């Protein structure tokens, strides 16, 4: 694995270090590993494809060294190194590709591809250059089992999720108190509905509480808090819980009272947050649940005087929302999310040469199905093929 | 290289070497002549003493390289309008040298 | 590693952990003397070399 | 505006500060849509 | 061109790695090309600007050189080169300020100011460092044609355009049955509404549909498919398509059904999925193609008949809502990105020295007119200048 | 300061590039450097800690030199290497934690806590890498006074506050117009409301302003512009100005007339637009101007008779506005952002431990209270707790 | 007293005439003067605070020698020398924060910090220089 992203580094610094003009003194400890690189790898014989629409591709590796010598290079030098970059580029992507579309069930961090566990024989451990990027890192210390880190920019962990509850119902759905969330994204838009004005509640407060849980721990996770839900405010028609006709859902808007905001871990309350908007920070947390109360106005003017009267027959209902979305986070597991494009290059090349679907990836690798039972052997998978994807991105654009 | 010998005038400002780098287009020597122009003594200071110091690329021996890749270039060419023991007594010297 | 060790001709890593006695592996070609008395066993004469 | 998005000269920009109606009409025909909206409300002004 | 980035590059590196107490074989190679670099920028003239309102500012170059031989870099090193760090900086800082306010219809990649033009010569190509950003890469690939690409998070691909379309109307404005869109940025928002719920339609169902072409072809990209309407939903007074006057609309929404989705290429489609909500993947495609359907419910609640009669006169309409986010893509061309900071750069640049309104590029960079016109002249020059306005942000920030 | 900065960039890469295989012509600096730090390190005894929870503990440096013998690595040196760097990584987790916390109001750039004071000996200057993230360069270039930026996607400028003007109100709340507005985040969402559809105004025709300094002057931002209403285009209640009643808001929507946006710094016209939809560009301000006109169309049809009566007694209230993005920006001050994990990570560090707060930080670092109240000091001391924090976020990802 | 004074004094006049370029012969009392304090103030600690939330802290000086033969001072020494004028810098607002909060009904006049009773002992008195304040 650590081989493949050596190469990956290597094949990137000459092709995008050895110019015409440049200075031997910015190259030698290049112009050392490509030499060690085509001196070990010389000789061999390589096999690769052969599953699905990848043709058996066989590789040869024999080419020339590079001399220690012209302080300036030229030109012949740039292309006698670009005939050879080139061979490896092709060499590195096929490879690449063949291993992304092979899948196991147990055992999912090892190679699968002939070609990759043949890289992990002994003698080609000559070429270990470095490990800069992310995934390189994260894989080489978790090879050592030492603590895990990945940075995500707006990711996508809340599985997709459009249900509702009823507190209180009737077969006339004309007399409701409950709740509506949405779960979709990074964006988690709840929302609490009442038909009755909280007039036959006591105290005048109608509590209202939602749970979310999360299918993995994250760390230092900054919150975005806003008290009004864009989602559920808007005239709707809902088919019932079970379902055997649509209930319609007049919404207004209120303000929230008493919004509290608790991270919670394995049953600890963490962090806590009263009647605080805007942003939050959680150091560590797995689950959220968040409570408000819609409360009666205690005082009234002609127009809402006349919106809730004091019987049965309501026209106009009342619901409170709340706004909740991650910007950014940390998490100890391999995730996707909406800035890196690791699993839409692994999607591409899935979809570019249709392999038959392994019992261990759900069809197309569509994310919200992978993320409904999230074990540990598919995010092994997931963080193989993500870290071959990273692999890839720094070779072909 | 075929071309004409080089008038000149002692005193202009500028050493002959510099019109030789503006010159001449073959890119091993006319590197090498570069890097012979503008080869100068480096003003350092190291604890409160001046001193002049040699370039790092000459110090661990690598311009040698250049110089014989340079001489090699100058051995397999044409040489013309040159007669025949001068220029190849001139070339076996050379790759002596190199 | 000996070699090195007369190669460089420094002493300073091996002078400072031996002076602080503390425990140091060598490595190298090494002529013996063989001595089979235990009164040298006994009175400690294999470390004052 | 003008001066920042579009370009103008030194002379076209002294003629522009006098108000010239040469300048203004000949910018005007150029459909440039700045000064083209500034006219059609000066126009929807007059609403009496 | 690349040696302007070579400059910036070495620039950077110098202001980095010079510093007190530092050994010099860690930053030997640095300053055996920085010497390189002053032995090779020395004695020869610089004239930059005459443009609109850039002083002409002529430029020298006499300064002496960097030791060699020394053990640590002392303070007189340090102080020795920030003079000529700071000359170099203004330097190259007003020769790309002059480069990109020049345009041409011919020749759009080639250096089109008096600095750039002389600099591209071979003389000055001893100084070539490397080619580690993006930009410079794409770049250098673009010269020798390649597969190239550039990464971004949300990009503005889809020019303003709030246009909207009908199917059924009249001049009365009473019983409609049409679409509205709005496509602003990364964001498309599509709803289409019935003012009947398709009551006097065959089958209890009305179709809809939309079709939004791309100006560039887009691969690898990441789009997320939220089932809803955030911006038409309320009630809106808009106006007709001749103006005449304006026109109600009070829409409830229904959950829509079979809500398909075709990314389509080249008239070939390519990706296509059923009701599959959530984070999607497609990997070649020129145009986007939405499918949806309303069915009115077989059987209904009291308040269903309240807002949906049959005889003519509608107060309460219908209407279905859907979203679509591209997140994440990889495009063949550059694309104005607001993720980045190139196009505030560009804009800057202009709006601050008064540039003749070039004919090439539309007045001030209106990315909508820009982008509603995508030519290979447009691409080309937008390419040059973005690419030197990021070697500019690599020193001023 | 630099020098832990120096410090943990030779940690990782020591802990990267030194690998079980790699030749020894890659490692050349790396392990000169790392002998000259250890060499330096030896002989100081250090304590950290002192404050909080954060138990206090002692440090003792003496390690032997790393030999020159080898030509490849093999696995014994690799483990030799990973038992200092592992205690090195402990070291410079410790000094942060202990930096992190501690906060003063004199001497904001100036180190707090003992272990960077004890670095800031001369001897310890000794060791100083590279300077290559840009934080470290901003932070140089703030010492020695030349102006600095920051790349920030989605910067929070604006403090959660949702506040309201009336100009013409009623004590029975029946006939009201005026402007509500919420600024959080990066987002900016402006609307204008008449109950009476402009029929007595002058002209026919309503005018709204509205003003929204900002805290820290901004430069080279690209803003979206579109001209939408979202938190106020629903049936909403709202409290009272004095907070003793409650009214009832019924808006509908139509489209701004002359939309006037302007940027201003230290109260001068910069740049303004008009009309102009999608994305716009300023290159320096400090305070955003909103200006446009509420319009009523001069015919109208059957569906609008009802809404807009000519008398007193209202049922549906006209409303337009717009929403303002900040996606990017570059600011020469450190602020809060969306595309890195600055916040997260200082508040993470205070809250976990329970460190008391301070005289020069609000309870718990509420990013809101420091962003209405922006202070210099609470400026310096933001920079160099954001320093340390990204240091320490460079070891432990 | 006066040795706090003293000290002062001298931190002033090191931090203000210590700039690269003048003549080494505008510095010969200042350097005087600072290489002796730095010699008899080596090989000592103090502690200060001990009282109220000032912070208790203890100071160690073991610094080394500047230069003396410079015909021009350039960067380095100015760094050098600034590198230990912060530190005093820190010292002196340390004892003088720890000075001013205390008090005491018999004697006000004598030192009653206990940094300032042991600075107060002859070996320092050394370290004196002008009283033009």
């Amino acid at each position: 694995m650590d081989v493949l992203y050596s190469l990956s580094k290597t094949l990137k610094d000459a092709r995008d270090k050895i110019v015409e003009g440049t200075l031997y003194s910015n190259v030698s400890d290049l112009i050392q590993q490509f030499n060690q690189m085509i001196i070990t790898m010389n000789g061999n014989e390589f096999q690769t494809g052969g599953i699905g629409n990848l043709p058996i591709r066989n590789w040869n590796f024999n080419f020339g060294l590079l001399g220690t010598t012209l302080l300036n290079l030229d030109a012949n030098y740039v292309e006698t190194a670009r005939n050879t970059i080139d061979y490896f580029v092709d060499f590195v992507d096929n490879v690449c590709m063949d291993e992304m579309v092979r899948e196991s069930q147990r055992n999912g961090i090892a190679p699968q591809s002939d070609s990759l566990r043949k890289l992990s024989a002994i003698k080609f451990k000559r070429i270990n250059f470095d490990n800069s990027s992310e995934y390189i890192e994260n894989w080489n210390l978790q090879n050592r089992r030492q603590r895990t880190g990945f940075t995500f920019h707006k990711p996508n962990i809340f599985p997709y999720s459009a249900s509702f509850t009823l507190n209180r119902s009737q077969p006339a759905h004309d007399n409701l108190m409950g709740t509506m969330w949405l779960n979709a994204g990074s964006e988690i838009q709840v929302a609490g509905f009442d038909y009755s004005c909280a007039i036959n509640a006591p105290a005048n407060i109608q509590q209202f509480e939602h749970i979310v849980p999360l299918r993995r721990v994250l760390t230092t996770a900054t919150i975005t808090l806003l008290p009004d839900a864009e989602r559920f405010s808007f005239p709707r028609v809902i088919n019932s819980a079970d379902g055997a006709t649509t209930w319609f859902f007049n919404p207004v808007i209120l303000r929230p009272n008493n919004v509290e905001v608790e991270f919670l871990l394995n049953g600890q309350i963490i962090n806590t947050y009263q009647a605080r908007f805007g942003t939050i920070v959680a150091r560590n947390f797995d689950t959220i649940r968040l409570s408000f109360q819609l409360m009666r106005p205690p005082n009234m003017t002609p127009a809402v005087a006349v919106l809730f009267p004091n019987a049965q027959p309501f026209e106009h209902h009342a619901t409170v929302g709340l706004t909740l979305r991650i910007e950014s986070a940390v998490c100890e597991s391999v995730l996707a999310d909406a800035s890196e494009t690791l699993l839409a290059n692994v999607t591409s090349v899935r979809q570019e040469y249709a392999i038959p679907v392994g019992p261990v990836f759900p069809p197309g690798m569509n994310w919200t199905d992978l993320i409904t039972n999230y074990s540990p052997s598919r995010e092994d998978n997931l963080q193989r093929v993500f870290t071959v994807a990273s692999i890839r991105s720094m070779l072909i654009k | 290289f075929g071309m004409q010998r080089m008038h000149y005038r002692n005193g202009d400002p500028q050493t002959p070497f510099q019109i030789a780098e503006q010159q001449i287009q073959n890119f091993q020597v006319a590197n090498w002549l570069h890097f012979v122009n503008n080869n100068y003594f480096r003003q350092v200071v190291i604890d409160g003493v001046l001193n002049q110091v040699l370039n790092d690329n000459i110090r661990n021996g690598h311009v040698i390289n250049q110089l014989m890749e340079a001489l090699m270039q100058l051995s397999r060419q044409q040489f013309p309008t040159m007669p025949v023991d001068y220029k190849r007594s001139i070339q076996r010297g050379i790759l002596l040298l190199s | 590693n000996l070699e090195e060790l007369m190669r460089t001709g420094s002493y300073a890593q091996i002078t400072n952990m031996l002076l602080n006695n503390q425990p140091v592996a060598l490595v190298g070609a090494l002529p013996f003397v063989t001595d089979s008395s235990v009164i040298s066993l006994i009175a400690i004469l294999d470390a004052t070399v | 505006n003008l001066n920042d998005n579009y370009g103008i000269s030194r002379q076209q920009a002294f003629n522009l500060l006098r108000s010239d109606p040469r300048v203004l009409r000949e910018f005007i025909n150029q459909d440039n849509p700045i000064i083209r909206n500034r006219i059609e409300q000066l126009i929807m002004q007059c609403r009496l």
